[PDB]
């Protein structure tokens, strides 16, 4: 039962570079290979066929090689199209049909520190009962950062949760938004609200407060 | 010349009835078709194979690809024949067609060599009796004669308006893609995708371009086929169709199409006549069979006529109005009494 | 203006006759005129053409594990068939895993085969033809040729000489109501009305025209079982009955035709047909005629006749002696209808003696001549020929 | 040629039988490719082949799938469709019906736009949208950000979009975290000049279609720091 693994899983390369992505299945499917590009959000799209052939109207830049187990998948020159997420497919024995679970090309770009920006509760949300203070992170690189939210100086915990945006398609930043929830009797309790974000691009952190 | 329609095609196998020897076989030159619509008495035959290129779509004369089982081959030109009851004249030749003169037949048979030099042969019914250009069954074509219109199949290898399909061929059967590896089966697909489907719990179908080992299983109990062609072929009335309304990938175009011309008769030597009144005396050298007709130029005008077959004298009335004779490819002769 | 002069040749090609003009107090005048072509055009109307038909007939469908069904398609002669318990056999073995539960789809259709351009035969309604006529008339010097059409209206200009030409005598055409043309051969045929083709007889594809797309089918296409085993699309059929014509048809008319017409086509036409007799009108102007005032007075009045034989040929000989009044010409006729002459109009001149030609029907002739201003009575005996066979009437 | 349309229920409850129709465009099912076929991709997951439909009637299925999995061609309206019963969450995937036109080989060229199909017996709840307003603490020279906060809604499909689709550069929104109500929630922000804060109006237009709840949202600056 065809097993397809794919090297690297992320691959983080800038514009114009030669890229090259490994699939290797668990067993002879001959040629019969397959590669497909997906950008976040969209279908597969089909690259290369045969483990050589190039799908209609691919860019020539885009080849395929191997045989037997270990296929290469080579992007000559990286274009700002070309970073997406890249699946191999085995067609050589089946059903089922297999995929590997794919590599990232992210874009590589020189280092952001993100612009913080700190939202106190709605005082529409405030009328239904609980605090939600929110903490924007925005437009930075690379893509971990650290935010710490404290209240009156007390470092919280167990009550923050928080989502980071793709890879912006014409900036290669990341951003991402902190929620602080909790019910409105502790947030009414108390009066300075932090975020404290620390980022690679900020030589020490920066923290964004209000008073309630 | 630029016959590059072929490119994207391959010839292929089919019920030929008459392989040689009274019986049917699956063969490189099953016969598809045989016209005779040009009155000069050529026959333009359809073949399944392909000749005029090699199996890499290069055009060359002297070469000729038929199908070796799932493989187009290369061949001989030269080994090309066509039969009939006596050896025919092949005249021309592109991809699936064949322009040939033949003799008076019942059968007409193509056959080649392959690489391998055996011969390949395929024969049908065939009534051949072209039928007679002028009034004199004539069996050496003369230089002094007259002309006379006929239909003739033009040697043009380019870009006519009939056509025929070629569509993706259906799934090729093949018991020897198995084999019994003792208590299970073995699908040998060498470098080929095989469609297989066995009756057996566990790995029942599917498709593989790796040799296969199904567990547990007997070969009667298998089925296995190529697919995934990626040539075209002519959807044959001898092959399945590989979907219900039929597929189609490109069109071929029919050589040597019917343009219409002249023919070369002769005409019979002139007869000796002698004169009686209302009587006229004709002797008569056919140096073949040479149609007499005779007619009154007045109201009845009786029309006779007869197939002078060797020397022979004829006795005819000169009526008061006058008598008309068509000797053969001649003139008619006009004869009056005094 | 001029002078009409009306006369009636019968209609026989290739045999001259001369007529006699008589314009009171002026030359007394005698021309020639022979029929040297009488062409008969009908009028085409065409309702079809047919040829060979082609049988196209697709890869059957050979439904494995299941039951294929035909869709009725609009096609000349579409005939559709799924035949069950088939187990059909190719090359590398047999095409269906079920041995039972298998169908054929058969189907095919009829359309006409490219050769249609080109081998072909037409079937016409031919109407009434219109008369022509080329004439020479042999006129003071002059052999002309006239091209008038001989309907009684067509006039024709020659050597400022009115020419008409017609009506014809007759009606009669060697062509029928219907007719079916075949690259220069016309029959005689009552072929089927469109849409009434006769399966393997003449006209079982019929077409408009050789071009047309749409076409009439009756072949009796019958799809039949394939044989066990085998991957073919069996049928019967009615083989083509533009083939069983083309060559069943038989003799033309142009070996056929009474009246020894000589039939052509592109266009259809029946030519020299000798059937009937026609009318021509011939207007003189003034300047042919010259008053007897320059006719000779005819005294020296004398004939011989030393030889002649009773055949169709050029066969007469006589001699004369006469005197003139001054210089010019004139002309020579008789009152036999059994004999004439081809000398027509000659010299006067002086006072003298000549000798002119003729051809007489009879081998014994008691005969009266005219020429100029006087008539004469001579007599003729003839001895047979040692011919019996001439070539002309 | 061919163009491929998903078309799905989205939210499915356990041991319910999710069904599921691609519907196919600009050409007929029965001529227009050699394998159709479903595929489907969980969330932040690779890509798993559920089944193909054969143009021969052959219906090939992944073998941990074929007891629930059905495929069926319906040459009556141009579409094929996928049956999977007995549902259980491990189920909940974006769905793709794809098809293979160009060479009957087991590859896939023709892609539809996968749908999504949640599994949970939580029972579709509209969202609720508040303003993150720009604050007194973070206009220092030259561009502001403010938003939206859409809370407490499912299942997961939710569209954001600002001033009607007018401001589209400079807008994140953000992929939705699912809360311990087993509610989601997501924010969408934009930066804007500063020099336009009082002069230009920013809404939130917010389309949760599960609840068909479409909702605006007028966001407006801050008043803990300002006078009343």
């Amino acid at each position: 039962d065809i097993q397809m693994t794919q090297s690297p899983a992320t691959l983080s390369l800038s514009p114009g570079e030669r890229a090259t992505l490994f699939c290797r299945a668990s067993q002879s499917v001959s040629s019969s290979l397959a590669w497909y590009q997906q950008k976040p959000g969209q279908a597969p799209r089909l690259l290369i066929y045969d483990a050589s052939n190039r799908a209609t109207g691919i860019p020539a830049r885009f080849s395929g090689s191997g045989s037997g187990t270990d296929f290469t998948l080579t992007i000559s020159s990286l274009e700002p199209e070309d970073f997406a997420v890249y699946y191999c497919q085995q067609r050589g024995n089946w059903p089922p049909i297999t995929f590997g679970q794919g590599t990232r090309l992210d874009t590589k770009r020189t280092v952001a520190a993100p612009s913080v920006f700190i939202f106190p509760p709605s005082d529409e949300q405030l009328k239904s009962g609980t605090a939600s203070v929110v903490c924007l992170l925005n437009n930075f690189y690379p893509r971990e950062a650290k935010v710490q939210w404290k209240v009156d100086n007390a470092l919280q915990s167990g009550n923050s949760q928080e989502s980071v945006t793709e890879q912006d398609s014409k900036d290669s930043t990341y951003s991402l938004s902190s929620t602080l929830t909790l019910s409105k009797a502790d947030y009414e309790k108390h009066k300075v609200y932090a975020c404290e974000v620390t980022h690679q691009g900020l030589s020490s952190p920066v923290t964004k407060s209000f008073n309630r | 010349d630029n016959f590059n329609v072929y490119k994207a095609t391959r010839p292929y196998l089919a019920h030929c009835p008459d392989c040689g020897e009274g019986h049917s076989c699956h063969s490189p030159v099953a016969l598809e078709r045989i016209r005779n619509e040009a009155t000069d008495g050529t026959l333009k035959i359809q073949v399944s194979l392909q000749i005029g290129i090699k199996t890499d779509d290069s055009h060359d004369w002297t070469k000729l690809r038929y199908m070796d089982n799932h493989m187009p081959a290369d061949a001989e030109r030269a080994g090309l024949f066509v039969r009939t009851s006596a050896p025919c004249t092949i005249t021309g030749t592109m991809g699936h067609f064949i322009l040939a003169r033949c003799p008076k037949g019942e059968t007409l048979t193509v056959g080649f060599t392959d690489s391998r030099k055996i011969s390949h042969s395929c024969t049908h019914p065939f009534h051949h009796d072209p039928p007679v250009i002028g009034r004199e069954k004539f069996h050496s074509r003369p230089q002094h004669g007259k002309e006379l219109p006929c239909s003739t199949y033009v040697q043009s290898t380019a870009a006519t308006t009939e056509e025929i399909e070629v569509h993706m061929p259906p799934d090729t059967p093949d018991r020897t893609l198995m084999s019994q590896q003792s208590g299970n089966v073995k699908i040998t697909v060498n470098g080929q995708t095989v469609r297989y489907k066995c009756n057996c719990g566990g790995s029942n179908e599917g498709l593989t371009t790796t040799d296969k080992v199904i567990n547990n299983c007997k070969v009667d109990q298998c089925h296995a086929a190529v697919t995934n062609h990626k040539k075209w072929q002519y959807n044959s009335p001898l092959v399945p169709r590989n979907a219900e309304l039929g597929d189609r990938k490109g069109k071929i175009h029919i050589p040597f199409p019917l343009a219409n011309v002249t023919c070369r008769v002769p005409k019979a030597r002139n007869p000796t006549v002698t004169y009686g009144k209302n009587q006229v005396i004709m002797l008569l050298y056919p140096d073949h069979p040479t149609l007499l007709s005779y007619r009154n130029m007045g109201e009845e005008p009786n029309y006779q006529e007869e197939w002078v077959m060797h020397k022979k004298e004829v006795v005819l009335t000169v009526p008061t109005e006058g008598l008309e004779v068509t000797w053969g490819n001649n003139e008619p002769y006009k004869y009056w009494p005094q | 203006g001029s002078y009409e002069h009306v006369t009636v040749i019968p209609n026989t090609v290739g045999v001259p006759y001369k007529t006699l003009v008589n314009r009171p107090g002026y030359s007394p005048m005698v021309l020639e005129m022979e029929l040297l072509s009488v062409t008969l055009e009908p009028t085409l109307s065409l309702d079809y053409i047919t040829c060979e038909y082609k049988t196209v007939i697709p890869s059957p469908y050979v439904k494995c594990c299941g039951t294929a069904e035909c869709k009725d398609k609009n096609l000349p002669d579409y005939s559709c068939k799924v035949f069950t318990g088939v187990y059909p056999f190719m090359w590398g073995g047999a095409y269906c895993f079920c041995d039972a539960e298998n169908t054929q789809l058969s189907e095919a259709h009829v359309e006409k085969s490219e050769s249609c351009k080109t081998e072909f035969a037409s079937a016409y309604r031919a109407h009434t033809a219109s008369a022509s006529a080329k004439l020479r008339v042999l006129y003071q010097g002059n052999n002309i040729t006239v091209t008038a059409y001989a309907n009684g209206d067509h006039a024709v200009t020659v050597k400022d000489a009115k020419f008409i030409v017609g009506p014809m005598s007759s009606a009669w055409t060697p062509f029928d109501n219907k007719i079916v043309v075949y690259k220069g051969d016309v029959y005689n045929m009552d072929y089927p009305p469109f849409g009434a083709g006769r399966p393997g007889q003449f006209g079982d594809i019929q077409s408009r025209t050789p071009e047309s797309k749409d076409v009439y089918a009756n072949t009796q296409l019958v799809l039949q079982r394939p044989a066990a085993g085998t991957v073919h699309v069996p049928y019967s059929q009615a083989p083509s009955g533009f083939k069983y014509w083309l060559k069943e048809r038989g003799a033309s008319l142009q070996h056929t035709a009474p009246f020894g017409c000589q039939i052509a086509t592109n266009p259809v036409r029946a030519v020299n047909c000798a059937v009937g007799n026609m009318p021509i009108s011939i207007d003189i102007p003034e300047a042919a005629f010259t008053r007897v005032v320059d006719a000779p007075s005819l005294t020296d009045m004398s004939c011989e006749v030393p030889a002649c034989t009773h055949s169709s040929d050029f066969g007469g000989v006589a001699i004369i002696k006469y005197a003139a009044s001054k210089k010019g010409k004139c002309a020579v006729h008789s009152m036999t209808n059994a004999v004439t002459i081809r000398e027509a109009e000659i010299e006067v001149e002086g006072n003298s003696q000549l000798q002119i030609s003729f051809s007489t029907a009879l081998a014994s002739a008691e005969f009266r001549v005219q020429v100029c201003s006087t008539q004469v009575h001579c007599a003729a005996e003839c001895h047979p020929p040692k011919d019996h066979i001439v070539n002309y009437p | 040629q061919v163009q491929l349309q998903e078309s799905g229920p989205g939210l499915v409850k356990p041991s319910e039988t999710l069904s599921l129709t691609c519907t196919v465009s600009g050409g007929s099912i029965g001529s227009s490719s050699y394998y159709w076929g479903w595929i489907r991709q969980p969330p932040g997951k690779g890509l798993q082949w559920i089944g193909s439909f054969h143009y021969s009637g052959t219906t090939y299925y992944n073998p941990s799938l074929k007891s629930r999995v059905t495929i069926s061609v319906d040459t009556s309206k141009n579409h094929f469709s996928l049956k999977l019963s007995s549902v259980t969450a491990a189920d909940t995937a974006v769905y793709y019906c794809a098809s293979r036109q160009n060479w009957n080989d087991g590859y896939f060229d023709y892609w539809g736009q996968g749908t999504l199909v949640t599994v949970s017996s939580a029972s579709t709840k509209g969202p609720s949208v508040f303003p993150l307003a720009p604050s007194s603490k973070s206009t220092s020279g030259g561009t502001a950000a403010l938003g939206c906060l859409v809370k407490d809604y499912f299942p997961e499909p939710v569209t954001v979009s600002w001033n009607s689709g007018a401001l589209t550069s400079g807008v994140h929104t953000f992929p939705a975290v699912l809360q311990s109500s087993g509610l989601y929630s997501l924010s969408s922000v934009v930066t804007v000049p500063s020099s336009s804060l009082g002069t230009q109006t920013y809404i939130c237009n917010v389309n949760h279609k599960p609840s068909n709840t479409k909702v605006d949202k007028r966001v407006e600056p801050k008043s803990c720091d300002k006078t009343h």
